[PDB]
């Protein structure tokens, strides 16, 4: 097998080259110059951080825990980078018997990275950032499965290969008009660089899964946390975008698929700079109280539609 | 005739008394006193000193 090794090393570079965009686009959004000194346009700085944070930075926590803690950055990468495997792409690595089920299960398993980092420090200061990270993720897992079901019943089955073929004339944004707007919010269930987000950034509280971790484990967390942002951006570009298929020419698909994802890649960092944090209590009131009755009403609506007019795979 | 002295033997304890253990108390008439006591559950924080971003 060569394909897996050709989907980790160039992918870790994409999370590395993200650091440019994380302060270049975000910089111009705030009217400030980002990467400039290090490279021609600061292009040598993202690869410099790998030399900076791993080879020279040494920390291990004080009071600590036993085997757990250092188990958590292994759980961070080894569950978020595996998410690249079930992706349909032009051609998938081992096409699943049911596609999106593996995508939804491993995403919830990726939440454990911020959960086990609560017991990284035995001291109570770190676990407050963990307990906040529970509720900021636990509620949004409800709608994430429901809004999927309304799209999946509209087009094909759980298999991700069928989701490419179903969009031949028009996108799925237009039939699922309120549901597409939900997937700019529901995608930010995992601790991502955003305005909605979770307990990961500083601002008000101490940094979750970062105050306990070093540099080396803490550096490994960013290579997983920012990796999930690309993952949700690609996953939205499958469920809601498509444009064309073309099995004969893979070259025409690969260029067209990347532009659609890159426009969404900018959009989350667009969200991050623009708006403040939603608060621990009031994020639980955005969904559950307000958005859950809306999504279920649309779920009720999407059950009737294949019966009203023929729509069965 | 039966008096209060005979009635005290049939009072809430152990019916037949004795036994290795007699630590049990008669039950309160309308459930137990609040065990309001024990555990304050007050969490202390050192949020300030330096760099809380706030």
């Amino acid at each position: 097998m060569i394909n897996i090794l050709m989907l980790i090393i160039p992918i870790l570079l994409a999370v590395a080259f993200l650091t440019l965009v994380e302060r270049k686009v975000l910089g111009y959004m705030q009217l400030r110059k980002g990467p400039n000194v290090v490279g021609p346009y600061g292009l040598l700085q993202p690869i410099a951080d790998a030399i900076k944070l791993f080879i020279k930075e040494p920390l291990r926590p004080a009071t600590s825990s036993a085997s757990m803690f250092i188990l958590a950055p292994i759980m961070a990468l080894g569950l978020a980078l595996t998410m690249w495997i079930p992706l349909p792409m032009p051609y998938p690595l081992i096409n699943m018997n049911l596609g999106v089920l593996f995508m939804l299960a491993m995403s919830s398993l990726a939440v454990y990275s911020i959960l086990w980092s609560g017991w990284a420090s035995n001291s109570k200061y770190a676990l407050i950032g963990a307990l906040r990270a529970v509720a900021q993720t636990i509620s949004y897992e409800v709608t994430l499965a429901i809004i999927l079901l309304s799209v999946l019943l509209m087009s094909g089955s759980f298999t991700l290969s069928t989701l490419i073929t179903t969009q031949e004339q028009m996108w799925l944004i237009l039939p699922a008009w309120p549901l597409a707007m939900m997937w700019f919010i529901s995608t930010l269930a995992e601790t991502n660089r955003a305005p909605f987000d979770l307990t990961e950034g500083e601002s008000e509280l101490v940094s979750g899964f970062n105050v306990e971790y070093a540099a080396g484990p803490f550096a490994l967390f960013f290579m997983a946390e920012y990796a999930n942002i690309i993952m949700m951006n690609i996953f939205t570009a499958i469920l809601f975008l498509g444009t064309s298929h073309n099995p004969h020419m893979p070259e025409l698909y690969t260029i067209n698929f990347t532009i659609k994802s890159l426009l969404l890649t900018m959009s989350f960092l667009w969200i991050r700079a623009s708006y403040p944090r939603f608060r621990y209590d009031q994020l639980m009131h955005l969904l559950w109280k307000n958005f859950l009755p809306l999504t279920l009403a649309l779920c009720m609506w999407h059950v009737s539609l294949p019966i009203l007019t023929s729509g069965i795979p | 005739q039966p008096d209060v002295e005979w009635a005290e033997q049939y009072g809430g304890a152990v019916m037949y008394p004795t036994k290795e253990t007699a630590h049990w108390k008669p039950p309160p008439w309308n459930d137990v006193d609040p065990p309001k006591d024990t555990l304050v559950s007050n969490l202390t924080l050192n949020f300030g000193p330096q760099h809380p971003a706030a």
